[PDB]
DNA sequence: TGAGGAGTCCAT
């Protein structure tokens, strides 16, 4: 975000949403449930009908 | 502690240890602390004591707590913390305050104007490190694999006689102790190298800042 | 949004900012590793620093 | 007689 070179700005905003968009961080599998939302889970569970399952 | 007490231009001292002064040693604790006094009343300064500085008060209290009694109020600071402990977390550092200033703080860096100003450790106190042979408490198996690689490590380097390694892997398989098992390592070369390693990574880590006493 | 490599459609590639002496001693070596028993190999290079300047 | 302790990941 804050890289300048000869006093200008490095990178544009348009750019730095590309380069920000290409990490990824992968913790635990107890970690990355409770941090996801009921949204989400609701959405993947009707998307391949798993909720009628008992 | 005596000699850090009668200092004009000091106000930090850590103690390294190998255990942790936590209420289970109650009495000493409280042996040491009438002590203190003692030394504080005879020349006139006011001195804080630190105790219990485990992995369980720097993330349940808050280590910034120290940090901030160096700028916000005069005296000096005694902490004891143990060589495991110190390892996680990192920067003990405080920043400035001018008016609590000991009249020197000298600049170091030749080119460059930091935004903060901040400073780091004075004074130090080094213990023996001791237990330097790895275990492991997951089941029982695992320690035996454990114990059994590093002698077989140790004898292919040049450390240890074969005559010897028979001797302390029939040993083991008989049934020993840990404390028995201390007393062979120590009498090897790599032992040295350890001890070293550990004096050097502890005092290289006591440096981060550009803002220094003048006597350490 | 979804952002595209076409924004990178003209871009400064050749301009880098000003070395320190902890990148060169990361970059020529490997240089020299690519020219003899290079395009495929690899390389274990343990570089000792210090706490304090910027690792 | 021989030595003397805390700190950690992850899938079940």
């Amino acid at each position: 975000e804050k890289q300048t070179v000869k006093g200008e700005p490095r990178f544009t905003l348009e750019q730095q949403e590309y380069l920000k968009a290409q990490i990824v961080h992968l913790p635990n599998q107890s970690e990355q449930l409770l941090q996801c939302s009921d949204a989400v889970l609701n959405d993947v569970l009707i998307g391949f009908n798993l909720n009628a399952e008992r | 502690i005596k000699a850090f007490i009668s200092s004009p231009d000091n106000r930090y001292m850590l103690s390294l240890l190998n255990r942790t002064l936590d209420t289970t040693r109650q009495n000493i604790n409280d042996f040491i602390q009438f002590c203190c006094d003692k030394w504080a009343k005879e020349f006139n300064v006011k001195t804080k004591t630190f105790f219990g500085v485990n992995a369980d008060w720097m993330r349940l209290v808050g280590y910034d707590e120290i940090s901030k009694h160096l700028n916000t109020e005069l005296g000096k600071v005694v902490v004891f913390s143990t060589y495991a402990s110190m390892g996680a977390g990192k920067n003990p550092d405080y920043a400035v305050n001018l008016a609590l200033e000991g009249e020197s703080l000298i600049s170091v860096a030749d080119v460059t104007y930091s935004t903060q100003l901040r400073s780091d450790i004075d004074s130090i106190y080094l213990e023996k490190p001791t237990q330097l042979l790895l275990s492991d408490d997951y089941s029982h198996t695992a320690n035996q694999l454990c114990q059994f690689h590093q002698i077989l490590s140790l004898q292919e380097n040049g450390e240890l006689s074969p005559k010897s390694a028979e001797n302390w892997c029939r040993q083991q398989l008989m049934g020993m102790s840990r404390e028995r098992s201390l007393q062979q390592y120590h009498q090897t070369s790599d032992y040295q190298s350890a001890v070293r390693k550990y004096i050097e990574q502890a005092v290289g880590r006591a440096g981060r800042t550009s803002l220094k006493r003048k006597q350490i | 949004m979804n952002v595209s490599i076409e924004e990178f459609t003209h871009f400064d590639f050749q301009l880098v900012p000003e070395p320190s002496p902890l990148d060169l001693v990361i970059t020529e070596p490997l240089k020299n590793h690519i020219e003899v028993n290079g395009v495929k190999s690899g390389a274990l290079l343990p570089l000792p620093f210090q706490t304090g300047i910027g690792k």
